[PDB]
C-alpha cells in the first residue's frame, strides 16, 4: 500500500485519520470512527515530501529514503505504533541497559498531532533518543530537554499564539476581555498561560469559565444544558466584548448554537489554534451576526506541485473512507491553503538533511554507514537550510520560529473562507502587517471594550476592584488639581495659599485685595477725613487765638487742647489704615485709634458729670468732694481710664495676635482680603462694650442736667453728640451682623472717622460759633449769668 | 548484609514493583541513582511482608506460591520504563514483541504494584492499558487517573484528590464560607487539584475569589490579589515545598492571619509546622486520611534487618547496589509510615483477585493453565479484600473508598497538635463546639459574598468568574437607571431621590403660601394695625377744627394716617407665589407711603425745633412758613425723590424671582431675593435719614408743666422705628429663607404700629376721652 515504501532508511510517521465524535476486553480499532480528512491530507504531505527527497539527487544521493505510516487514533491507539516502530525487522525488541549498539527498524519518527499522545511517545523514545519531530502540538510542557530529550517540534508554541493575542489586544486597546476554557488539559493550560501573560501587560480578564465537555452527534442533559445558559448568560451581563476560547473544535458546536438561541450579539470572538481553522464550525453559517470571529494559525505556505499530488491519489494500518471523505472538502481545503501540512514537509525535510550531513554525503557520493538514531538526533539538532523562501533551523528549546497569522472568518465561499489579516512573527515576539479587518459595528469602528471609560481632564482615578484596569471617575474637590505625571490616582492640592475651580488642573495665585489710595470709597472718607481734620485745626487754632477768655477757662483748657491734640493725631493717623497692612501699620492702628477715641470720650463723660451730677453729690458725700476738690479729680478719672484700655488693649493683642491675616472671603476665593486682627468681630465687639458702657453713663449724666446752662449749654451738645455716636455704632453692629466681605475695612473706618467728626463738632462747634459769631456771650461779664 | 538479593523470589505467580528505591543525555543509556532513599526500601520490605504473610495463610491462595520483583524506579520515568518492558517481556527471555493486541501476549508477571510518583504513574499506567496488565498503584492521588478511556487497567489503593476536594468544599459550604480563594502548586498535583476544585465550588455554590498558582521554589503577586479581595478562607492545595515558601513569604510579610483550608500534602508535614512564627497564621484545617496501620511492621523490619545481617542466611540463598551498605539507623525515621499501609493492601488485593480468579476454596486450588494478566481485571473491578480486619473495596473506576478526619491545629507553648474535629465519609459531619478560632474571640470567620441583591441596589460582578454582587448602596439623589447598570445615575438636577430608591420623584414650589401660620399671623395683625390706622384717621377727620389736629398738622395728620394705612395695606402683597411684577414692586410700594408719613412726622419735628431751639428773629420767618402750601411742598419733593430713587434702583438693581434648586431637602424653592444689603439700604437711606432728623431735632426739648409736650409722642414714633428695624435686620439675615418675606412683614407691621401707638393713639386718648384739654391757649 500507500504506508509502505522499502528504502535504505525508514521514516517512521503517526497521523490521526480517525477521531470518537460518536468494555475494555474488545480493543476498538481506529477503523470503527468516523474518518478526518486533516490526518490524510498530513499523510500525503509527507509522502510528497519523501518523494521529493527521492527524487532529488541534489540531497542524499544514491540513497533511498522509506517511510512507515501507521494510523494512530486520538487517544486510543498510541502505544503499538511505538513497539512496532522499536522493533526489529523480526517484531522483537531486545531489553538491556544501553542502547547504543542497538539499530532500531525506523531511524526518525514524525509525532502525533496531538499533546498528549506526544508526550506518550515521547516518554518511551527517551530510552534509545529516537528524534521525534512533532507538528501542531503546541503545548509548552515540550519546551523542555529534561524530561523530552529527543522531542523536536516545527511549530511555535502556546507562547507564541499567547503572545500573538495579547499583541492584537494591545494593538486595537482591549483591556477588558473573558477567557472560555474546555475540562480538559489544553484549554486548562492555555487559559492559565494567558492569565499569567495578560496581566502584567495593563489588560484584565472579567471572568474565566471552562465549557463542559461535549463531543457533537449525542444529545445533551439537562445539567449541561444549565450549564451552557449560565455561562451565556453570563457573558451577556458582563461588558466585556472580547472573548477568547481555549477549546477543541468538537465542543463549540453546542456553545455556539446556544449562543445563537439566546440571541446576544456583538462579541469579538479570538480563537486559538485549535478552532481558528475548523472548516465545520465557518460551514454553521449562522455565526456571522453573532461579530468578528478572528484567530490564531500558522502561516499558509504554497507547496509547489503539491495539490496535483495530493489530486492524483499491519495492525491499525488502514483506512477507506478516507478518499471519499477528502473529495467533499477539496475546494475548501484548496482555497484556505496549506497550513499544517508545511509542518510535516519541513520536518521530513529536516530529517533528510539531518542524515545527509551525517553520511557526509558530498552531492554525488554518499558512504552508507549505519545510522544511530542518537546519532540523527545529535545531527538534526544543528540543521540550519531553506525551504520554500523559510529558514528552518532549531532553537535550543527544540522549536522552529514559523510565521504565525492572525485570520478573520469571511463568510463569501467566492474567495478563501478564511482571510487572513496579520502576521506574526515568533522571532522578535512582534506582530506587524495588520491589515484592514471588516468589523461587526456599524460604521467599520473598532469595538470599544474597555471596563471603564476615560477619566475626564483633571479627574481623580478611584480603585473600585481588585481589577486594576477597572476604576471610576470622581472630580477632584475645590482647591486641589492632579499632577498626571506625578500620580493621577489622589488629587494633589496647591501650596503657596492658591484655590482651584471644579475639574481644574492649573492652581492660580489667589489675588491679594486691599485698600488703596486710588479708590472711589477710600478718596470719599480721605477727603472726609481731611475735612474734619482741617475743621479741627482751625477749632484749634482758635482756641489758643483765644485763651482767657470765660468759655476757655470754664471748660477745661488743658482738658481741650489734649483732646483737640488727640483728635488731630488721630485724623493724621486716619489715611494710616489704607495701603499695604503690615505689622508696623496694625500695631500703630490699634495702639492710637481706640486711645484717642476712648480718652476723648471718657473726658466728655467725666466732663458731664462734673457739670451735673457733682452738684447733687455734694449733699450726700461732703467730704468726698473736699478729696475731689483738692486734687483734680477728672485727672485722676482719665487717667485711670487711660490705664484701664492700656491694660484691655495689650490684652487684646497678647490674645488676638499682632500678625496680618488672610481671610477667604465668601465670594470667590480667588481673593483674600487682609485684616489686622484674625479675630476682628470680637475684638471690635469689645472695644465698642467698653466704649457704650463709658458713653452710657456719660449721655446720662448729659441729659440729667440739658437744661443748666453750666459753661454756654455744655449738656445739650454733650447730649448731641453721643446720642450721634451712640446710633453710629448700632448701625456699625447691625451692619457687622448683617454682613462680611470686603467692604467690612471702608465701613469701619467710615464708622470711625464719622465718630471723630462727632466728637469734634458736636462738641467744640458750637464753642467756635460762640466765639467767633458772638462776641458779647464771651465777656466776663456774662459768667455772672 | 546482602539485602538486595531478597527482591526476587520464585514463585508460581509473580507480582512486580515499582518503588522509589534510590534518587539522583546524549547516549541512550539509562540513568542510574545512586543515592539511598529510606521510604522506598520500606514500602519494598513492606510488600515483601504482605506477600510473606500471604504465602503463610492457608485460607487465602492454598498451595500456590507468590513472588515479588521490587525494580527500583527513581522519580524520573526513563529509569522506570525498562522495569515495565522487563515485566511485559516473556518469561524466560529477554525480547518483548510488537504484537497489535494484548491478547497474543504472555507476561512474566501476574500484576503490577504501581509507582508512589503519580506523575510516574501516568505514563506507566498508560503504557500497560495496552496490554491490559492489572497495575494497583500506592500514592497515586490525582484525579484522571481514574478515567477508564484511557486507564483500564489502572487501580489504587490511596482515595483521589476529588474526595478530598469534595471534603473541603463540603467543609467551607457548611461553614457558611461562600466566598474563599483558591491556590494551588505550579505542579500538576496543584494544578488538578485547582480544576477539581473549581467544578466542585461552581457545582456547590461556592466562589473562588483569585485562582492563582504559588511557583515552586512569584508568590508576591498571587498574596497581593489574595489580599486585595476582601477573603477569609484561603484553600491551599499545594505540595509541601510551595506551601513551606508561601508562608516563608508570609512570615516575612506579616500577612494578616486567614482560615488555611489544607491540602493532606502539607497538613501533617513538620517543616511546615516547625515554621518560625507560623502561630500567626490563623487556623489550618485539612482532610487527613483515615486508614489503618501496621502495628506489627516495625518488628518485621527490626528482625529482619537483623536476620540480614547473618552471613549464615544470606549466604544460604543490583536493583539496589546502595540497599547493601545500610544500617538499622539510616531506615527508623520511616517505620510509622501511612503508604505501608497502603502497599500492603494492594498486595492484598491482588492475591483476592487472583484467588477469586482461580475460583478455588480453602482446601486447594484446583489445576489449571496459568491465567493471564488481563484475566484479573473481570475479577479485580467490585473486589473485597479484607486488609487487617477492615473491607475494602474498588469502584466501578478503580478508586478506593475510606473515610477522612478533619483536623484543625492548636497551639500550645509552640507546638502545632492535630485535633479531630469532624468526620468525611461522603457526608461531613462537623463538632465545631470545640474548635478554636484564632480571632480574638472563639467566633467564626466570616467569609461571604451576597448571592443576590437587596431590591433597590446596584450589582457589581465579582469573583474570578461572574460570581457574587457587591450589593452598592448609592446616595440620595441617584437612582438605578437600570437593573443592569453598574453605577447609580443622578436626577434631572431639578428632582429629589431618597436614599436607596428606585426611581426619583419631582420638585415642587414652596414658597411663603398663604395657609402657613406665620402669614395668618401676620395677616390678623395687619388687621388690628388696619383697623386702628382707620379709627385713628376717623378720630382726626371728625374732631378737625379741634387744637389737636390743628397744632399737631391738620390734613397733613390724615394725609399721614392715609399714609400708614396704605403701609399695612401694601404688607399684603409680599407672600404669594412670586409674580416677577409683585417681587419688583414689593419695596417700594411699602416705602413710599412710609417716606409721606416720616416726612410728615419730620415736618412737625422741624416746626417744634424751630420754635424750641432757635432764635425769635429766625423763628418768626420759619414758622410762618413751615406750615401750609410750603409745607406740602417740601412733603411732595421728599415723595418725588422717593419715587426718583425707587425708578433709579428698580432700573438699575434688579429685583429677580429664582428658583433656588438646590436648597431644601425634599422640595424646592421659589425665592424673591434682591442686592444683598444694597437695595433696601439705599431704598431707606432717605426714611433713615428722615427719622434721624426728627429724633435728633425733638428728643431734648424743654416741656413746661402748663403745656402739652409734642415731642414725647415723636421720640417713641422713631425710637420705635429704630429699634424694630435694627432687630429686623439681623432676623432677615438669620431667619429661615423661607419665612424671609414674613420677617419683612413683620417688620413693616410693627413700625406702622410702634409710630401710630406712640403718636397718634395717645391723642386720640385725650380727643375722644377727655376732651377737657383742646384749649387754644394750652396748644398754639
Ligand atoms: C518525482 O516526483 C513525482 C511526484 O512529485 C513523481 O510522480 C515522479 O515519478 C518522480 N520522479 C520523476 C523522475 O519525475
Ligand atoms: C437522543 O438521541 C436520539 C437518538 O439519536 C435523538 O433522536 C434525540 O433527538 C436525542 N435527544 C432526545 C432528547 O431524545
Ligand atoms: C431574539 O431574542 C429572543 C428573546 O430571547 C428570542 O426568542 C429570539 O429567538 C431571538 N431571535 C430573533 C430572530 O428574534
Ligand atoms: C458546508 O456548509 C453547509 C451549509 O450549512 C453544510 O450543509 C455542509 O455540511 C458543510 N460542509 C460541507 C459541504 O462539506
Ligand atoms: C464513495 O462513495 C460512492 C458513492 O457516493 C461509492 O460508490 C464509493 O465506493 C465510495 N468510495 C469509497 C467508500 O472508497
Ligand atoms: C542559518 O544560516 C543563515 C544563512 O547563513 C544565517 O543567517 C542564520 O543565522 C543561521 N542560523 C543559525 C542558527 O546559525
Ligand atoms: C457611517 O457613514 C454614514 C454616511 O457617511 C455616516 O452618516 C454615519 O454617521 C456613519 N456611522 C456612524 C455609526 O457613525
Ligand atoms: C508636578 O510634577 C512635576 C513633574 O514631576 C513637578 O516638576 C512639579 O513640581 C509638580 N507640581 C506642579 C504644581 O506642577
Ligand atoms: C510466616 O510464618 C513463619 C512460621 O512458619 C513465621 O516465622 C514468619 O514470621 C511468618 N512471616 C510473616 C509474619 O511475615
Ligand atoms: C487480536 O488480533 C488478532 C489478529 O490476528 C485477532 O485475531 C484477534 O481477534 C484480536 N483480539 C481482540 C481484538 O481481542
Ligand atoms: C524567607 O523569606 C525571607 C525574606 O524574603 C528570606 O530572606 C529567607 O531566605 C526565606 N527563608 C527560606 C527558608 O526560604
Ligand atoms: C493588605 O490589605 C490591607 C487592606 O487593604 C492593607 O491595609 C494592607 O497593607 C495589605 N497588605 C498587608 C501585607 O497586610
Ligand atoms: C547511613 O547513615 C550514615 C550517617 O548519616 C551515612 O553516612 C551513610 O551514608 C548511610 N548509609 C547509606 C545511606 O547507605
Ligand atoms: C474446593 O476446591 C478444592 C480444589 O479443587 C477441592 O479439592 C475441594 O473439594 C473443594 N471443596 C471444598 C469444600 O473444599
Ligand atoms: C458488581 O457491579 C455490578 C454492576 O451491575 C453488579 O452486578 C454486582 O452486584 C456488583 N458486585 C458487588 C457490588 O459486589
Ligand atoms: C456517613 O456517616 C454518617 C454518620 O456520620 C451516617 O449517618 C451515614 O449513613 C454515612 N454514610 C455512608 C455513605 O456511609
Amino acid at each position: 500500500s500507500d504506508f509502505y515504501l522499502p528504502g535504505d532508511y525508514l521514516l517512521g510517521g503517526l497521523f490521526s485519520l480517525h477521531a470518537n465524535m460518536k468494555n475494555f476486553l474488545q480493543v476498538p480499532m481506529c477503523k470503527e470512527y468516523e474518518v478526518k480528512v486533516i490526518g490524510y491530507n498530513l499523510m500525503q504531505a509527507m509522502r510528497f515530501a519523501v518523494e521529493e527527497i527521492n527524487n532529488d539527487s541534489s540531497l542524499l544521493p544514491g540513497v533511498l529514503l522509506g517511510y512507515e505510516i501507521v494510523d494512530v487514533c486520538y487517544i486510543s491507539n498510541n502505544v503499538q505504533p511505538v513497539l512496532y516502530f522499536l522493533a526489529h525487522e523480526d517484531n522483537l525488541l531486545p531489553i538491556q541497559e544501553d542502547y547504543s549498539n542497538y539499530i532500531s527498524r525506523v531511524v526518525a519518527v514524525i509525532g502525533p498531532d496531538n499533546s498528549e499522545s506526544v508526550m506518550t511517545v515521547a516518554n518511551f523514545l527517551s530510552l534509545f533518543l529516537l528524534p521525534q519531530i512533532t507538528y501542531s502540538a503546541i503545548s509548552d510542557e515540550l519546551r523542555d530537554k529534561v524530561r523530552f530529550p529527543a522531542l523536536l517540534r516545527t511549530t511555535p508554541s502556546a507562547d507564541h499564539h499567547i503572545e500573538a493575542m495579547v499583541q492584537l489586544m494591545l494593538h486595537f486597546r482591549w483591556n477588558w476581555i473573558i477567557v472560555l476554557v474546555s475540562s480538559d488539559t489544553y484549554g486548562r493550560d492555555n487559559g492559565q498561560l494567558l492569565g499569567e501573560r495578560v496581566a502584567r501587560r495593563d489588560i484584565c480578564i472579567a471572568f474565566q469559565e471552562t465549557l463542559p465537555t461535549l463531543q457533537p452527534n449525542q444529545n445533551m442533559t439537562s445539567e449541561e444544558r444549565q450549564r451552557l445558559v449560565t455561562i451565556v448568560d453570563k457573558l451577556q451581563q458582563s461588558t466585556a466584548r472580547v472573548v477568547v476560547v481555549f477549546s477543541p473544535d468538537l465542543t463549540l458546536y453546542h456553545f455556539f448554537n446556544e449562543v445563537l438561541r439566546q440571541n446576544f450579539t456583538g462579541a469579538v470572538w479570538i480563537a486559538s489554534e485549535s478552532w481558528a481553522i475548523d472548516p465545520v464550525l465557518h460551514n454553521l453559517t449562522e455565526l456571522r451576526h453573532l461579530g468578528t470571529f478572528l484567530g490564531i494559525t500558522i502561516q499558509s505556505v504554497p507547496i509547489p506541485g503539491f495539490s496535483e499530488f495530493r489530486e492524483w491519489g499491519t495492525c491499525n494500518q488502514e483506512c477507506d473512507n478516507c478518499l471519499n471523505a477528502t473529495l467533499s472538502f477539496n475546494t475548501i481545503l484548496r482555497l484556505s491553503g496549506e497550513r499544517v501540512v508545511y509542518s510535516v514537509y519541513s520536518a521530513v525535510y529536516a530529517v533528510a538533511h539531518a542524515l545527509h550531513s551525517l553520511l557526509g554525503c558530498d552531492k554525488s557520493t554518499c558512504t552508507k554507514r549505519v545510522v544511530y538514531p542518537w546519532q540523527l538526533l545529535e545531527e538534526i539538532w544543528k540543521v540550519n537550510f531553506t525551504l520554500l523562501d523559510h529558514q528552518i533551523f532549531f532553537d535550543p528549546q527544540g522549536d522552529v520560529a514559523l510565521h504565525l497569522e492572525i485570520v478573520q472568518w469571511q463568510w463569501d465561499r467566492s474567495q478563501n473562507p478564511f482571510q487572513s489579516v496579520a502576521s506574526y512573527y515568533p522571532l522578535q515576539r512582534q506582530l506587524k502587517n495588520i491589515q484592514d479587518i471588516s468589523w461587526h459595528t456599524i460604521n467599520n469602528t473598532i469595538p470599544m471594550s474597555m471596563c471603564s471609560k476615560r477619566c475626564q481632564s483633571g479627574q481623580k482615578k478611584k480603585p473600585v476592584g481588585i481589577h486594576v484596569c477597572c476604576f471610576e471617575c470622581i472630580d477632584c474637590l475645590p482647591g486641589t488639581f492632579l499632577n498626571h505625571t506625578e500620580d493621577e490616582y489622589e488629587c494633589q492640592a496647591c501650596p503657596n495659599n492658591e484655590w482651584s475651580y471644579q475639574s481644574e488642573t492649573s492652581c492660580f495665585k489667589r489675588q491679594l485685595v486691599f485698600l488703596e489710595w486710588h479708590e472711589a470709597p477710600t478718596i470719599a472718607v480721605a477727603l472726609l477725613a481731611a475735612l474734619g481734620f482741617l475743621s479741627t485745626l482751625a477749632i484749634l487754632v482758635i482756641f489758643w487765638r483765644h485763651f482767657q477768655t470765660p468759655i476757655v477757662r470754664s471748660a477745661g483748657g488743658p482738658m481741650c487742647f489734649l483732646m483737640l491734640t488727640l483728635l488731630l493725631v488721630a485724623y493724621m493717623v486716619v489715611p494710616v489704615y489704607v495701603g499695604p497692612p503690615k505689622v508696623s501699620t496694625c500695631l500703630c492702628r490699634q495702639a492710637l485709634f481706640p486711645l484717642c477715641f476712648t480718652i476723648c470720650i471718657s473726658c466728655i463723660a467725666v466732663r458731664s458729670f462734673q457739670i451735673v451730677c457733682a452738684f447733687k453729690m455734694a449733699s450726700r458725700f461732703p467730704r468726698a468732694y473736699s478729696y475731689w476738690v483738692r486734687y483734680q479729680g477728672p485727672y485722676v478719672s482719665m487717667a485711670f481710664i487711660t490705664v484701664l484700655k492700656m491694660v484691655i488693649v495689650v490684652i487684646g493683642m497678647l490674645a488676638t495676635g499682632l500678625s496680618p491675616t488672610t481671610r477667604t472671603d465668601p465670594d470667590d476665593p480667588k481673593i483674600t482680603i487682609v485684616s489686622c486682627n484674625p479675630n476682628y468681630r470680637n475684638s471690635l465687639l469689645f472695644n465698642t462694650s467698653l466704649d457704650l458702657l463709658l458713653s452710657v453713663v456719660g449721655f446720662s449724666f448729659a441729659y440729667m442736667g440739658k437744661e443748666l446752662p453750666t459753661n454756654y449749654n455744655e449738656a445739650k451738645f454733650i447730649t448731641l453728640s453721643m446720642t450721634f455716636y451712640f446710633t453710629s455704632s448700632v448701625s456699625l453692629c447691625t451692619f457687622m451682623s448683617a454682613y462680611s466681605g470686603v467692604l467690612v475695612t471702608i465701613v469701619d473706618l467710615l464708622v470711625t472717622v464719622l465718630n471723630l467728626l462727632a466728637i469734634s463738632l458736636g462738641y467744640f462747634g458750637p464753642k467756635c460759633y460762640m466765639i467767633l459769631f458772638y462776641p458779647e456771650r464771651n465777656t466776663p461779664a456774662y459768667f455772672n449769668s | 548484609l546482602c539485602l538486595s538479593q531478597q527482591l526476587r523470589m520464585k514463585g508460581d505467580y509473580v507480582l512486580g514493583g515499582l518503588f522509589p528505591l534510590g534518587e539522583a543525555r546524549t547516549r541512550p543509556s539509562s540513568p542510574v541513582c545512586t543515592r539511598f532513599s529510606s521510604n522506598g526500601l520500606l514500602w519494598a520490605l513492606a510488600m515483601k511482608m504482605a506477600v510473606e504473610e500471604i504465602n503463610n495463610k492457608s485460607d487465602l491462595l492454598p498451595g500456590l506460591r507468590l513472588g515479588y520483583d521490587l525494580f527500583d524506579t527513581c522519580s524520573e520515568p526513563v529509569v522506570a520504563m525498562k522495569p515495565s518492558l522487563m515485566f511485559l517481556a516473556k518469561a524466560g527471555s529477554r525480547d518483548i514483541a510488537a504484537y497489535c493486541n494484548y491478547t497474543q501476549y504472555q507476561p512474566r508477571v501476574l500484576a503490577v504494584i504501581g509507582p508512589h510518583s503519580s506523575e510516574l504513574a501516568m505514563v506507566t499506567g498508560k503504557f500497560f492499558s495496552f496490554f491490559l496488565m492489572p497495575q494497583v498503584s500506592y500514592g497515586a492521588s490525582m484525579e484522571l487517573l481514574s478515567a477508564r478511556e484511557t486507564f483500564p487497567s489502572f487501580f489504587r489503593t490511596v482515595p483521589s484528590d476529588r474526595v478530598q476536594l469534595t471534603a473541603a468544599a463540603e467543609l467551607l459550604q457548611e461553614f457558611g464560607w461562600n466566598w474563599v480563594a483558591a491556590l494551588g502548586s505550579d505542579d500538576e498535583y496543584g494544578r488538578q487539584g485547582l480544576s477539581i476544585f473549581s467544578a466542585l465550588a461552581a457545582a456547590r455554590g461556592i466562589c473562588i475569589a483569585h485562582e492563582g498558582l504559588v511557583p515552586l521554589p512569584k508568590v508576591q503577586d498571587v498574596l497581593h490579589q489574595v489580599n486585595q479581595s476582601s477573603v477569609q478562607v484561603v484553600l491551599l492545595f499545594a505540595s509541601v515545598h510551595a506551601a513551606h515558601a508561601l508562608f516563608n513569604y508570609s512570615i516575612s510579610s506579616r500577612l494578616s492571619p486567614k482560615v488555611w483550608v489544607a491540602s493532606e500534602a502539607w497538613l501533617t508535614s513538620d517543616l511546615v509546622m516547625g515554621l518560625p512564627g507560623m502561630a500567626q497564621m490563623g487556623t489550618v484545617l485539612g482532610f487527613l486520611q483515615r486508614g489503618a496501620q501496621l502495628h506489627e511492621f516495625p518488628q518485621y523490619v527490626k528482625t529482619h534487618l537483623a536476620l540480614a545481617t547473618d552471613p549464615a542466611f544470606c549466604s544460604a540463598l543490583q536493583r539496589c547496589p546502595q540497599c547493601d551498605c545500610i544500617t538499622l539507623q539510616n531506615v527508623s525515621a520511616g517505620l510509622n509510615h501511612h503508604q505501608t499501609f497502603s502497599v500492603y493492601a494492594a498486595v492484598y488485593s491482588v492475591a483476592q483477585a487472583l484467588h477469586n480468579t482461580l475460583q478455588c476454596n480453602a482446601s486447594g486450588c484446583p489445576a489449571q493453565d496459568p491465567v493471564k494478566p488481563w484475566q484479573l481485571l473481570e475479577n479485580m473491578y467490585n473486589l473485597t479484600f479484607h486488609v487487617g480486619g477492615l473491607p475494602l473495596r474498588f469502584d466501578s473506576s478503580g478508586n478506593v473508598d475510606m473515610e477522612y478526619d478533619l483536623k484543625l491545629w492548636v497551639w500550645q507553648g509552640s507546638v502545632p497538635r492535630l485535633h479531630d474535629v469532624g468526620r468525611f465519609n461522603g457526608s461531613l459531619r462537623t463538632e465545631r463546639l470545640k474548635i478554636r478560632w484564632h480571632t480574638s474571640d472563639n467566633q467564626k470567620p466570616v467569609s461571604r459574598c451576597s448571592r443576590q441583591c437587596q431590591e433597590g441596589q446596584v450589582r457589581r460582578v465579582k469573583g474570578f468568574h461572574s460570581c457574587c454582587y457587591d450589593c452598592v448602596d448609592c446616595e440620595a439623589g441617584s437612582y438605578r437607571q437600570n437593573p443592569d447598570d453598574i453605577a447609580c445615575t443622578f436626577c434631572g438636577q431639578d428632582e429629589w431621590s431618597p436614599e436607596r430608591s428606585t426611581r426619583c420623584f419631582r420638585r415642587r414650589s414652596r414658597f411663603l403660601a398663604w395657609g402657613e401660620p406665620a402669614v395668618l399671623l401676620l395677616l390678623l395683625l395687619l388687621s388690628l394695625a388696619l383697623g386702628l390706622v382707620l379709627a385713628a384717621l376717623g378720630l382726626f377727620v371728625h374732631h378737625r377744627d379741634s387744637p389737636l389736629v390743628q397744632a399737631s398738622g391738620g390734613p397733613l395728620a390724615c394725609f399721614g394716617l392715609v399714609c400708614l394705612g396704605l403701609v399695612c395695606l401694601s404688607v399684603l402683597l409680599f407672600p404669594g407665589q412670586p409674580s416677577p411684577a409683585r417681587c419688583l414692586a414689593q419695596q417700594p410700594l411699602s416705602h413710599l407711603p412710609l417716606t409721606g408719613c416720616l416726612s410728615t412726622l419730620f415736618l412737625q419735628a422741624a416746626e417744634i425745633f424751630v420754635e424750641s431751639e432757635l432764635p425769635l428773629s429766625w423763628a418768626d420767618r420759619l414758622s410762618g412758613c413751615l406750615r401750609g402750601p410750603w409745607a406740602w411742598l417740601v412733603v411732595l419733593l421728599a415723595m418725588l425723590v422717593e419715587v426718583a430713587l425707587c425708578t433709579w434702583y428698580l432700573v438699575a438693581f434688579p429685583p429677580e424671582v429664582v428658583t433656588d434648586w438646590h436648597m431644601l431637602p425634599t422640595e424646592a424653592l421659589v425665592h424673591c431675593r434682591t442686592r444683598s444689603w444694597v437695595s433696601f439700604g439705599l431704598a431707606h437711606a432717605t426714611n433713615a435719614t428722615l427719622a434721624f432728623l426728627c429724633f435728633l431735632g425733638t428728643f431734648l426739648v424743654r416741656s413746661q408743666p402748663g403745656r402739652y409736650n409734642r415731642a414725647r409722642g415723636l421720640t417713641f414714633a422713631m425710637l420705635a422705628y429704630f429699634i424694630t428695624w435694627v432687630s429686623f435686620v439681623p432676623l432677615l439675615a438669620n431667619v429661615q429663607v423661607v419665612l424671609r418675606p414674613a420677617v419683612q412683614m413683620g417688620a413693616l407691621l410693627l413700625c406702622v404700629l410702634g409710630i401710630l401707638a406712640a403718636f397718634h393713639l395717645p391723642r386720640c386718648y385725650l380727643l375722644m376721652r377727655q376732651p377737657g384739654l383742646n384749649t387754644p391757649e394750652f396748644f398754639l
